[PDB]
């Protein structure tokens, strides 16, 4: 219900998971940081359930 | 009712008179009694082998 939101990437507390329950990346060795950009129709995307 | 509470209060005030008993006035929520940092302090960071 809003259109004013921010995306915050904190290099402390990087928890890998869909629900943030997983291993934590070690910030002391990172090679690249690539954002994953796709469309709404990417691979049965929007309306699957 | 006959005011048993009033009699108890008057008797306690009369029987212990002649001495001063003052409890301490410390407030234990003043942030002087908490570990400095929140979750962001390095105490909560993951330890690396």
């Amino acid at each position: 219900g809003t259109k004013d939101y921010i995306f915050i990437l904190d290099f402390a507390d990087l928890r890998t998971g869909v629900a943030f329950n997983g291993v934590t990346i070690n910030p002391r060795n990172i090679t690249m940081i690539s954002f994953d950009c796709t469309e709404a129709h990417h691979g049965l995307g929007k309306d699957a359930y | 009712s006959c005011g048993a509470e009033l009699e108890a209060n008057a008797l306690l005030t009369a029987l212990v008179a002649g001495e001063d008993f003052t409890l301490p006035d410390i407030d234990m929520s003043g942030s002087e009694y908490d570990i400095p940092g929140g979750i962001n302090s390095p105490i909560y960071a993951e330890i690396e082998k």
